[PDB]
């Protein structure tokens, strides 16, 4: 929205009443702890691959 | 000041709070290896 | 190999896998379908103290539920060092594996 503030150099704007709010944010901590298997997934059972 | 949503409740087994059970709903998690799957398999 | 609840079309001869690899069979000298599960494995994590305090040694097997541990001697590559923990004096189970 376009709002143009009413500036002077006499006048001043304070607020008589407040609002409580609860806002959510949402912050990653921790991922999969993946461990691969590099000759089995290589190697489907193979000892000649291996 | 109200704080029976956010403290865990009792009356769940796993005792997490109503805003973390409906926050452990809304993200889907498989089931993947923490029950191994291992007799299952023996699926993504 | 086990049997199978799939049911081939009689042009049908193999199931297939997502990584394009064979699943499900039929057997030629009886006409029913198999399915194949590859044999069990997992990881071997080993707990140990300080060499400076002791030498005894734990080993949890990673994945695999503890029906098959203490009897997974089965001639493996690597059973004549984990052959006492192959017996499984001490069994225990957690969400991580055998222990
Ligand atoms: C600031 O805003 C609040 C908004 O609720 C006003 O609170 C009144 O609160 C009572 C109960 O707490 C309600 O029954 C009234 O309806 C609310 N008033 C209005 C106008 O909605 C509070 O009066 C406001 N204060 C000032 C100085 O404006
Ligand atoms: C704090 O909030 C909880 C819920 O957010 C209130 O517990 C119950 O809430 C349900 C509505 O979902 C009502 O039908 C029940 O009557 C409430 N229980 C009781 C014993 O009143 C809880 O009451 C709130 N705490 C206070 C002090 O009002
Ligand atoms: C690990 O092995 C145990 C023992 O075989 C399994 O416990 C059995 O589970 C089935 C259903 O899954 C029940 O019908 C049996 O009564 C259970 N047996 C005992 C002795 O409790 C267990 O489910 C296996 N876990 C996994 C992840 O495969
Ligand atoms: C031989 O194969 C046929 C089909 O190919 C099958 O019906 C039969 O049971 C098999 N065995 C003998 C002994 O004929």
């Amino acid at each position: 929205a376009e709002n143009s503030v009413a500036y002077s150099n006499n006048s001043i704007a304070i607020p008589t009443n407040f609002t409580i709010s609860v806002t959510t944010e949402i912050l990653p901590v921790s991922m999969t702890k993946t461990s691969v298997d590099c000759t089995m997934y290589i190697c489907g059972d193979s000892t000649e691959c291996s | 000041f109200n704080f029976s949503q956010i403290l865990p409740d009792p009356s769940k087994p796993s005792k997490r709070s109503f805003i973390e059970d409906l926050l452990f709903n809304k993200v889907t998690l498989a089931d993947a290896g923490f029950i191994k799957q291992y007799g299952d398999c023996l699926d993504l | 190999l086990t049997e199978s609840n799939k049911k081939f079309l009689p042009f049908q001869q193999f199931g297939r896998d997502i990584a394009d690899t064979t699943d499900a069979v039929r057997d030629p000298q009886t006409l029913e379908i198999l399915d194949i599960t590859p044999c069990s494995f997992g990881g071997v994590s080993v707990i140990t103290p300080g060499t400076n305090t002791s030498n005894q040694v734990a080993v949890l097997y990673q994945g695999v539920n503890c029906t098959e541990v203490p009897v997974a001697i089965h001639a493996d590559q690597l059973t004549p060092t984990w052959r006492v923990y192959s017996t499984g004096s001490n069994v225990f189970q957690t969400r991580a594996g055998c222990l």
